[PDB]
RNA sequence: GGCUAAGAUC
């Protein structure tokens, strides 16, 4: 279980623990549970690389502590 | 016994949920068990026993002052045989 | 050992020259009012 | 948390120069 | 008794040879008790 | 005694080893790894 | 009230009888 | 009878007559307080 | 090295007059023959203008003979005690006085 | 600036006699030259001036001297620890105290010539008669004159020149004084007879010396001076010190009462002293009213209050008249500072090369006054059969002896004074009659150790504390105050009686705690396997136990040494910062092999310092405060491209840093090392791969006994001892056995006093060399850490696991073999580029460089 | 033109 820290700008930085084989759609539901927004309106980004909605976390090699820059759509 | 009655009023109020109160008055004396002239009683330096060798431990603890110091078996110096 | 002139003859024998170093009322007596 | 944190010598809560809180939660 | 026979110096009985200590202040900062201790403790 | 000559004179010397307070010589690991 | 300049940087008996008494006793 | 006995000694040993003068004044206030100086030099105080 | 010759004494006297007496690096930057420690020794022993380089009279010989028993070593300490302050001729005067009294 | 502006405000107001061409900046320049003349402690005032103008200038100078001396003492009080931060205040505090140390020595040397603080000339004739009687009783022959055709002078000149060359010239040294120093050493090495003829003419004729430069070392705890000498006089003084120590080894003029010598300087000062205290005649038994008192104190005055007249008279009794005049005149030449020029002939210069023979001269002189003439004859024994360092002639000699043992350091002194029942009551009665204490003031001030001072310190009883004052008062009154005094602030006299079963003593390296099992000892914690089982020489059983905790002065010295390496970050390379700590840790862990495992405060300093240096080295790479830096980038050895830090602490490698991957033909075979049962530590501590001194001395007794048995078997059967016969007898033993089989074995044996000369070598060198334990020439290499690099690579994940975190896969090398070569910082940061730049090492980041 | 460790300085 990796602890992905969705640390966006302006104070919004939360920890999101997800499974390795868990999909990215399950990660946005856990990231919205600590941030306070709709999970359908959250777009994760890492230098203009907008992630998909169907690719598992084990495919991106997102290890523990690999922080993400959260953005809102 | 007054040798072990220290904090007995504080312990009676603590265990009884604060609903008790005791007072200590003076009472006549009674002989403690054991004998101070008795030997072969190795007293422990810390955490003593409720064994009846308490008189040997009480005589050694009374040696903080002068007079009856350690090795208190020198009473034959005042009671030499003849 | 050392070698230095005494202060008793310089300042005179009449004026009792005292030399106080430390250790007197560590911020308690002029700090608060004394216990009357 | 994958370590056992008992073989470690005295305590290692946070080694990042920010230990404001001084607690172990036994008292 | 008879425990110090080959002792050359018998007894000094004088630490500073004038008093028990200095007990006298001076305006000279180098020749005072402060610079004497700072040159003896911190220096070697 | 008269020991064998292969044991004696196997290495040089006449030095203190830890030469001064120069803490940049890497005196540990006297033999190489591989 | 004269003020002379000052530029010098790069910009009683000296004996005692106890020293002779200690040397003569060591010589004797 | 004051069966309880507690010894009392000052922290700094240079303040020996200061504790000796206080034990004399405390003996005048409380009647049963009989400050008996022991033979070993320890100032004892008998209490109830 | 640095025996304080005639050419070295003129450069040391020029540096003590122009550059300074308390500047061993300035005298080293104008001679290039001896070290700065040798230039400070030449300015105190050989090229010192206040050095009494003569007059080994009987008053100085008796003072050197009295200081020899009082201090056999420490010729640097006995040189201002005799007043000559040479620190090299004091050993030379002690050698000449011992050679005269050798008989 | 405020003192300068108020000086111009006062000079323009305090009587300028009106507008009559008043002062200017030249008057302030006159105050500036007056302060600079006082700064070098010179007597140059500002003469030729008006009296109120000079009085106003001297008033501001005396007030500025009060400000500068108070600013110097305030920084020196915060120099021990203070702030643990010093960029340029360290050079200023050392330079300000160098002016105060030179000025105080200049006033003391001027007072010695003007006034008469002599050596108590009436008693000084007794001290010259005591050494004359002790030498006649020992019948020791005096040191001969140096021969003009000595065959042993060739080996003596080669040994002294090898010590001078290895100390000064090591690597990257270039100076105006180091050029002539290395040039004279090469000129002497190419012509030994020319240097021997010059050294003979320098001793027998030249009875003077040139100027010497005094410079204080950069020790934050206590500064120690370093006396730089002339290069020509240094080679002449080294031949005098080598010839005196070679003659003292043959004539036995140095008794074993003072043993800093090169036998075994860590163990025999501690373990042979503890075995000597245990093997005495009924030492641990004190039920019959007996009492023991171990007095450990330093003289602290046999370096500056030395009498040159008494040292010259003792040198004529010890050596020839030609060598005596040269040795005394070398210590009275000059004391030249950076700007000052102080006089001399007030004490002994311990920075010169001939200071080892002068220290042993006062060592036998002060021990004869402290013990006694008839006392030392019963201690050492007759010259026909001399004793050992802690032995005696018979059991009756140590029985009627009040002082059972007397071990003397170069500065400290140890004495295990044994007292009977009547002897202790007689000594306390003389101490109370001469120094009473009715208000119990005798137990007011008394030093005690920090080895758990609740049940293991000195029991402050009535008779025990009275015997602590009495044993020190008889030793203090035995020595005069002019030769060598003994203060109470540096002393520690732990008594032993029925009330105090624990015994404490601060040895030469650390503090020791002796506590026998039969005498109802202390709590006996034993935090590791560092409790020495001291056995009796008669019973050969468990006589007494010995605890070995590290000292507080050595822990503060290591905390200052780790602070100097931590403050040196940024101004050096990353590999130089790691190599500085590895040499500082190997010098501390080897010398404290049993002590570092049995001290909880010492291990807490190591875990704090190693985490600080890994914090310090990580900031030099990037300054974003990383979350979890990889431990493989630090603990990798220098062969595999790493910093090579000795991990003396539990720094466990995480499970996400031991995975290898390679795709040759089929697919990416993700390899992984299986050690996830309990924990996967990166590297063990150095205490696990270093033999303790109790196990080293026990194995060395079996090593030389098997060596003497095999050599006797080789001499009887007439066989040559081969390398196969000395395979298992090669490990170590007492001294490295390979040191006896060196190529320079014939030359190294003719240079006695290896440990004593190395102690004053750090006192004379500029840098604080951590070679106080031993040297690789005579003793040999003991800390063999070759099995540590094999275990560090195997625990980190092998050579393939260490290279997987590196950039080895991008370098395109088909085989991992030998391929090594701001510039070294650039190659180290680029080598560990996938390890030092990832998502886990730096969390919030999306920075792209370019296209 | 001042204070900084003859400011260290071949």
């Amino acid at each position: 279980m990796i602890e992905v820290v969705c640390n966006d700008r302006l104070g919004k930085k939360v920890r999101v623990k997800c499974n390795t084989d868990d999909t990215i759609g399950d990660l946005k539901k856990l990231i919205a549970a600590q941030t306070g927004t709709r999970w359908n309106k959250i777009v994760l980004k890492k230098w203009y690389t907008i992630f998909k909605d169907h690719v598992s976390l084990g495919d991106y090699e997102i290890h523990d502590g690999m922080n993400l820059e959260l953005y809102y759509q | 016994p007054a040798i072990d009655s220290f904090g007995f009023e504080t312990d009676l109020r603590t265990h009884t949920q604060g609903q008790a109160f005791s007072l200590s008055v003076f009472h006549h004396w009674q002989i403690v068990p054991g004998d101070p002239l008795d030997k072969s009683i190795v007293i422990r330096p810390l955490e003593p026993q409720p064994a009846p060798h308490l008189a040997r431990e009480f005589m050694i603890k009374t040696r903080r002052r002068k007079g009856l110091s350690e090795d208190v078996s020198i009473s034959k110096f005042f009671d030499d045989p003849m | 050992k050392k070698y230095y002139p005494t202060a008793e003859e310089v300042y005179g024998p009449e004026v009792e020259t005292i030399v106080q170093e430390e250790d007197t009322q560590p911020l308690t007596e002029p700090i608060i009012k004394p216990v009357k | 948390d994958h370590f056992n944190k008992t073989i470690l010598p005295k305590v290692m809560q946070v080694k990042n120069f920010g230990r404001s809180g001084r607690t172990k939660y036994t008292h | 008794r008879r425990w110090d026979d080959d002792v050359v110096f018998k007894n000094c009985a004088k630490g500073v040879d004038d008093q028990k200590k200095d007990k006298r202040f001076v305006n000279d900062t180098l020749r005072s008790e402060f610079h004497k201790k700072f040159m003896e403790k911190y220096i070697k | 005694v008269q020991y064998d000559q292969r044991l004696f004179n196997q290495s040089k010397g006449m030095d203190s080893g830890f030469a001064g307070g120069e803490d940049e010589i890497y005196n540990v690991y006297d033999q190489a790894w591989r | 009230w004269k003020i002379p300049p000052c530029i010098s940087n790069w910009k009683t008996v000296h004996i005692n009888e106890n020293f002779a008494k200690l040397a003569e006793a060591l010589y004797i | 009878t004051s069966v309880i006995k507690i010894a009392v000694e000052p922290v700094n040993p240079s303040e020996l007559p200061k504790m000796l003068d206080g034990l004399r004044k405390v003996n005048k206030s409380y009647p049963s307080l009989t400050t008996k100086v022991e033979e070993s030099g320890e100032h004892v105080i008998l209490g109830t | 090295g640095g025996v304080w010759r005639n050419t070295e004494d003129e450069i040391l006297k020029a540096a003590v007059m122009k550059y300074g007496k308390n500047q061993w690096s300035r005298i080293a930057s104008l001679l290039h023959r001896k070290s700065a420690k040798q230039c400070k020794a030449r300015w105190y022993e050989w090229l010192d203008p206040s050095i009494k380089k003569t007059e080994w009279s009987r008053e100085e010989e008796e003072k050197l003979l009295h200081l020899a028993k009082l201090m056999p070593t420490q010729w640097r300490t006995i040189a201002p005690i005799i007043g000559r302050t040479a620190a090299q001729c004091l050993e030379h005067y002690e050698f000449l006085l011992d050679k005269a009294a050798q008989r | 600036l405020e003192l300068r502006a108020a000086v111009m405000h006062d000079i323009l107001d305090m009587m300028p006699e009106g507008i009559k061409q008043n002062k200017a900046r030249t008057i302030l320049q006159h105050l500036s030259e007056a302060w600079r003349c006082w700064k070098a402690n010179i007597p140059w005032k500002v003469p030729g001036l008006p009296t109120p103008i000079e009085n106003m200038i001297l008033r501001y100078v005396k007030a500025k001297a009060d400000w500068w001396t108070n600013t110097a003492h305030y920084n020196r009080e915060r120099i021990r620890r203070g702030a643990t931060v010093d960029k340029t205040v360290c050079k200023k505090n050392l330079g300000r105290l160098t002016r105060l140390y030179l000025k105080a020595e200049q006033e003391r040397q001027h007072n010695y010539l003007k006034d008469g603080p002599y050596i108590t000339a009436e008693e000084a004739v007794a001290v010259y008669t005591t050494t004359v009687h002790w030498l006649e009783s020992r019948r020791f022959s005096p040191i001969p004159f140096p021969p003009l055709s000595y065959k042993h002078d060739t080996k003596l000149l080669i040994l002294a020149l090898e010590r001078l060359k290895e100390a000064y010239s090591v690597k990257s040294r270039l100076n105006q004084s180091q050029r002539e120093e290395l040039g004279l050493i090469e000129q002497a090495y190419d012509n030994p007879h020319e240097a021997l003829s010059r050294i003979k003419r320098h001793l027998l004729t030249q009875r003077a010396f040139k100027e010497v430069g005094i410079e204080f070392m950069d020790l934050y705890s206590h500064l120690v001076p370093v006396y730089d000498v002339e290069p020509l006089e240094k080679i002449t003084d080294a031949y005098l010190d080598q010839y005196l120590w070679y003659e003292a080894d043959k004539r036995r003029l140095f008794p074993p009462w003072i043993k800093p010598a090169d036998t075994e300087p860590p163990p025999l000062l501690v373990y042979k002293w503890c075995q000597g205290i245990n093997n005495l005649q009924d030492v641990w038994e004190t039920s019959e009213g007996e009492c023991n008192v171990m007095l450990e104190s330093r003289f602290e005055k046999m370096y500056e209050k030395i009498d040159l007249t008494l040292l010259n008279r003792l040198l004529r009794l010890i050596v020839d008249h030609n060598i005596a005049d040269y040795m005394t005149a070398k210590n009275n030449v000059v004391i030249n500072y950076k700007d000052m020029n102080h006089t001399n002939s007030y004490g002994i210069i311990r920075g010169l090369q001939f200071a080892s023979f002068i220290v042993q001269y006062y060592g036998l002189v002060m021990d004869l006054l402290v013990l006694g003439l008839h006392r030392a004859s019963e201690m050492a024994g007759p010259p026909q059969m001399p004793n050992d360092f802690l032995s005696f002639q018979d059991i009756a000699t140590e029985a009627a002896h009040p002082i059972r043992l007397f071990c003397r350091y170069i500065d400290r002194i140890h004495i295990f004074f044994r007292f009977t029942a009547d002897e202790a009551r007689d000594l306390i009665q003389r101490y109370l009659t001469e120094h009473p204490d009715p208000n119990n003031e005798n137990i007011v001030g008394y030093n005690n150790k920090k080895c758990w001072p609740r049940d293991a310190r000195m029991r402050l009883m009535k008779h025990d504390v009275n015997l602590g004052r009495a044993v020190f008062w008889d030793i203090k009154n035995r020595l005069p105050r002019s030769v060598t005094t003994v203060q109470w602030e540096n002393s520690f006299v732990s008594v032993y009686s029925k009330d105090n079963p624990n015994l404490l003593f601060n040895m030469c390296g650390f503090e020791c705690r002796i506590l026998p099992k039969c005498r109802t000892s202390y709590e006996e914690f034993t935090h590791k396997d560092g409790v020495w089982n001291l056995q009796n020489e008669v019973t050969k059983e468990r006589t007494a136990q010995c605890f070995l905790r590290v000292d507080d002065e050595s822990m503060q010295r290591f905390h200052n040494r780790v602070r100097q390496i931590l403050m040196a970050s940024g101004s050096t390379t990353f590999t130089k910062i790691v190599n500085k700590w590895n040499t500082a840790l190997i010098g501390l862990m080897t010398y404290f092999r049993e002590a570092v495992v049995n001290t909880q405060e010492l291990l807490d300093l190591l875990v704090k310092c190693e985490n600080k240096i890994q914090t310090r080295i990580k900031i030099g790479l990037n300054s974003k405060m990383p979350s979890r830096f990889p431990p493989v980038v630090f603990y990798t050895p220098k062969e595999l491209g790493g910093l090579g830090m000795l991990s003396m602490g539990h720094v466990l490698i995480p499970q996400s840093d031991l995975r290898w991957s390679k795709q040759t033909d089929v697919g990416i075979t993700h390899f992984r090392s299986g050690m996830s049962h309990e924990e996967d530590q990166l590297i063990p501590n150095l205490y696990r791969y270093i033999q303790p001194w109790e196990s080293e001395f026990i194995d060395s007794q079996r090593v030389w006994a098997e060596y003497a048995l095999k050599r006797q078997e080789a001499i009887a059967q007439n066989r040559r001892l081969t390398l196969e016969d000395l395979e298992d007898s090669w490990d170590r033993g007492i001294p490295r056995i390979n040191t006896l089989f060196q190529k320079d074995r014939h030359t190294l044996a003719y240079d006695k006093g290896w440990r004593v000369r190395t102690d004053f070598k750090q006192y004379q060198v500029l840098k604080q060399n951590p070679f106080w334990w031993t040297h690789q020439r005579h003793d040999g290499k003991l800390w063999n850490l070759n099995n540590y690099r094999t275990d560090m690579i195997q625990a980190l994940g092998g050579v393939e696991g260490i290279l997987e975190h590196t950039l080895f896969k991008g370098t395109y090398f088909p085989t991992w073999e030998g391929l090594f070569w701001q510039i070294p910082n650039r190659r180290f940061t680029l080598w560990w580029s996938p390890t030092i730049n990832r998502a886990n090492v730096y969390v919030g980041f999306q920075v792209q460089l370019d296209l």
